[PDB]
């Protein structure tokens, strides 16, 4: 093939009007891309200089070979790496960087883009095994004084992709550090004329953070960096700061241990002075940063907590700086919009800044705030008003229970009055500060002087603009979720002017500004802590809530509007919330309606668009199956059909809850389920089979094999072999990548597996030879949980881990399996999980129980 | 006194005066 063919090609895989022909041209594309993968990457790069090829054509040719040179996915990177390497001709690799290199400098920046990012992916490749070495010359040259701007600009492009897109969690670019400093900093540097220039430098120098910190271990060489970047910070172009602050954030995050001689020495006078600003973008600038310092020094007190060895240690700066920081912040809040719009500005950013303050700092924040508060809650200017109770909100996270308790004693009356104010902003303010006095110190509302008083002012609110509606629905649910735990509960007096309050806003025409949709939310709140006093109140929503679900459905939808349909899809997806959680709460008042609701649920079922509202059917089907047990069968023959479709439709949600149908009826049905289990188990074992399958099905099925050997017993014998191969593939699957999300899809596969093994050693309780031969794997999965924190820290996987740890024990009394309880990594986890005083008395209790097991383990 | 002491008067020189990134990073100086 020659460039022109190519060339061809890849127009047409973009910009025929022929959608056949796109498709053919992709695939050929693709297919000489696997046949001759040299000859691919060398006319790529002959199409990317071509200027007889239309620009998207060149620009496709040079994106596309860079996806064949880096990936997302880590094993893919490397096999990218290696196909570089070994099938990618010395000569054939030297003609594609030096066309690279020449379209870097093309006049044209969208060539120089495609060629930067290009560029970037055979670097990633490269300089990890020593090689392109003239490269980093070439880039340290390209951003010299006297070059011009766009080669400098394209040059710098092409560094910040470098260190974008190797690994965060990697070491591909430290030995090129110095170089990349050189070249990046040279465009950073005040010297530099172009605003361009000096953007792209500090934006790539935020990139390459991670990779230098060789170079930040050097005190000079950081002292210069720190020099450059603060320099940058006070330039007079106000997208140069941003820059330049972006970069400072970031190495406050990630360099922390290093920052006090910089701080003390300048960038603690620069940027209280900045937070002054008359400016919003400036002063937000300094506000983030001092967030960020906030944010590393909570950081450091949760590991000190979780080690008080570890060697991290707080600067303390955040605390040092009260006195100076948080009054400019207070006076930022000031700065609020002048209406309704709701965008995000420096107002916003103090307050969140101010509550960091208040969490890291606690007591030390009260002074300045009380002091404002008392200045400003009944001055003349809304704005003023609003700032006062926002401040005294943003503080009762933080500070000592005796100091909450006594300025919320004195504050209330004041606040209370400010639900009345003639301003929107300062009511809808006034709620949320009364939801966070509730949520942090709900003691601190006496229950005879001031909760009838907070109360009322949230039923009075319910019924006012709806943004102050929605604030008092947040503020019921937190009066609800502190003071119920307690005693007696004073909050339960309330409960029925609650409900009636609640189904009044439930009630509303129009969810406008949530303000319905958060009724309903604190109505599941009420059902979730009812209790035995309140129940007629529990029965008024029960009532509500049906009744509703037929209002909705009298609603002919050809009449709507796209906008009003969705409204009726999110109002119907609010009351079946509702009615899932009074039906599991109530099982005993279920059976004299089930034939009505189920009658509505095929109802909603067969309507068009079922599509939108079928997952939330699902719930409220699962519940009246979890409450009615056996009851339920007289609907299975009509729900079959539905059940095996959603379960099928493995790229939409549905199939997730579906599989929560078969969680609920395996154990609602008792001996009943039996009778249904391996047709279960076929469905289940060819839709985790799916490629199609969405990831968020893989975990729900196997937690779902737990449920199901839990309650058929010794019947899953015949499956458990296959489902161990696919519990071991699942513990043994690395993270994807490095990302968060990643790392959290892992841990929702672990926890999944987790499941799956409980219930299977429950399942097998008297089975133990069909146990025997899977010990050891359950015991690596369970020495992953000992290993990562994201695992062990929560409650209740430590106290399912340690359990199987306890039963298994119980199930081997012949000393089979004693090899594995002289551990001491199991020893070890015993302890911790019996000793670490945030997990829950059940969860030592059960790590008693293992310990018990083990020792006797160690016995034979 | 390894407590936090910070100045109020700013001097980000931490090291006008002519410096080459070429002259600082890797150059061991």
């Amino acid at each position: 093939m020659s460039t022109a063919e190519f060339a061809q090609l890849l127009e047409n895989s973009i910009l025929s009007p022929d959608q056949n022909i796109r498709l053919t041209s992709e695939t050929q594309l693709k297919k000489l891309s696997n046949d001759n993968f040299l000859q691919f990457a060398g006319l790529s790069s002959q199409v990317l200089i071509d200027e007889n090829t239309k620009l998207e054509g060149r620009i496709l040719a040079a994106l596309t070979l860079k996806n064949e040179l880096v990936s997302k996915d880590s094993v893919k990177t490397q096999q990218f790496a290696q196909r570089w390497i070994t099938q990618v001709s010395p000569e054939a690799k030297n003609q594609i960087k030096t066309n690279a290199l020449t379209a870097l400098v093309s006049i044209e920046p969208r060539i120089a883009n495609a060629a930067a990012q290009l560029i970037a992916a055979i670097a990633d490749i490269e300089l990890p095994h020593g090689a392109w070495p003239e490269l980093m010359k070439i880039m340290v040259d390209n951003t010299g004084a006297e070059q011009p701007e766009n080669v400098k600009r394209a040059s710098l492009l092409a560094l910040g992709y470098m260190c974008e897109s190797a690994d965060p969690q990697s070491q591909a670019l430290v030995s090129s550090s110095n170089n990349i400093l050189i070249a990046i900093v040279q465009g950073a540097q005040s010297t530099e004329t172009s605003k361009a220039v000096r953007l792209a430098a500090l934006n790539a120098l935020a990139d390459s953070l991670i990779f230098i910190k060789n170079n930040m271990e050097r005190e000079g060489e950081r002292n210069y960096l720190m020099q450059v970047v603060c320099e940058a910070t006070q330039a007079e172009d106000i997208e140069v700061q941003a820059a330049a602050f972006g970069c400072l954030c970031k190495i406050m995050s990630l360099y922390y241990t290093f920052m006090k001689p910089y701080m003390e020495q300048a960038l603690y006078a620069l940027t209280i002075a900045t937070m002054k600003s008359p400016n919003d973008k400036v002063a937000s600038m300094t506000v983030e940063f001092w967030s960020t310092i906030c944010e590393e020094e909570i950081d450091i007190a949760y590991e000190l907590a979780q080690f008080p060895q570890s060697p991290l240690q707080s600067y303390n700066f955040a605390l040092s700086s009260i006195k100076d920081v948080v009054p400019n912040l207070l006076n930022l809040l000031t700065r609020q919009n002048e209406d309704e719009d709701d965008d995000w500005n420096v107002s916003m950013s103090a307050g969140a800044c101010l509550q960091l303050f208040a969490q890291n700092c606690g007591n030390h924040i009260l002074e300045p705030v009380l002091e404002f508060v008392e200045q400003n809650i009944t001055a003349d200017n809304w704005r003023n008003r609003e700032a006062a109770v926002m401040a005294f909100g943003s503080i009762m996270d933080g500070p000592d229970k005796v100091q909450r308790t006594y300025y919320v004693h004195q504050a209330l009356p004041s606040i209370l009055n400010l639900m009345n104010d003639q301003s929107l902003q300062v009511k809808e303010t006034t709620a949320w500060c009364i939801g966070r006095i509730a949520d942090s110190v709900a003691e601190s509302i006496d229950p005879q002087q001031h909760l009838p008083g907070v109360v009322q002012a949230c039923l009075i609110g319910l019924q006012d603009h709806p943004k102050v509606a929605t604030n008092c629905s947040w503020t019921i649910i937190n009066l609800v979720e502190q003071l119920a735990e307690a005693t007696p509960s004073p909050i339960y007096n309330f409960y029925p002017a609650l409900v009636d309050g609640l189904i009044g806003a439930a009630n509303r025409i129009d969810n406008e500004f949530n303000a319905r949709a958060s009724a309903f939310s604190a109505l599941t709140t009420m059902v979730e802590y009812a209790t035995d006093t309140v129940a007629e109140t529990s029965a008024s929503i029960s009532t509500f809530v049906m009744d509703k679900l037929g209002q909705t459905m009298s609603v002919d939808e050809n009449q709507l509007t796209l906008e009003d349909a969705q409204s009726l899809q999110e109002l119907q997806s609010n009351i079946l919330t509702v009615l899932a959680a009074v039906i599991r709460k109530s099982p005993s008042s279920v059976e004299p309606v089930a034939d009505m609701l189920m009658g509505l649920f095929f109802r909603l079922l067969e309507k068009k668009d079922s599509a939108f509202i079928e997952d939330d059917v699902f719930y409220a089907i699962s519940a009246l199956a979890a409450s009615l047990g056996k009851g339920f069968e007289k609907y299975l023959e009509t729900f079959s059909p539905y059940l095996l479709k959603a379960l099928n439709q493995v790229d939409s949600p549905v199939s997730i809850t579906a599989v929560g149908f078969i969680a609920d009826i395996s154990n609602s049905l008792e001996e009943d389920f039996r009778r249904y289990s391996d047709a279960m188990m076929n469905v289940l074992a060819q839709m985790i089979s799916n490629p199609n399958a969405r990831r968020e099905l893989k975990p729900a099925v196997l937690s779902v094999f737990g449920d199901i050997a839990s309650n058929i017993g010794a019947d899953f014998i015949p499956y458990l072999n296959d489902i161990m191969a696919l519990c071991v593939a699942a513990q043994n699957t690395k993270p994807e990548n490095g990302t968060l999300e990643a790392l959290d899809y892992q841990i929702k596969v672990l926890e999944a597996v987790l499941d799956a093994y409980v219930g299977i050693v429950a399942g097998l309780h008297d089975k133990p030879e069909a146990l025997f031969p899977y010990v050891g794997t359950i015991f690596q999965f369970i020495a992953q949980v000992a290993e990562d924190p994201q695992l062990y820290s929560e409650d209740a996987t430590s106290r399912a881990a340690v359990g199987l740890i306890g039963d298994i024990a119980a199930m081997f009394p012949d000393g089979s399996i004693k090899q594995f309880y002289g551990q001491d990594w199991v020893i070890d986890y015993i302890k911790r999980t019996r000793s670490g005083q945030l997990f829950s008395q059940a969860t030592k209790d059960t790590a008693r129980w293992a310990r018990e097991q083990q020792k006797r383990q160690l016995s034979l | 006194n390894s407590s936090f002491t910070p100045s109020t008067v700013p001097n980000i020189n931490f090291s006008t005066n002519a410096l080459r990134p070429s002259d600082i990073f890797g150059a061991n100086a």
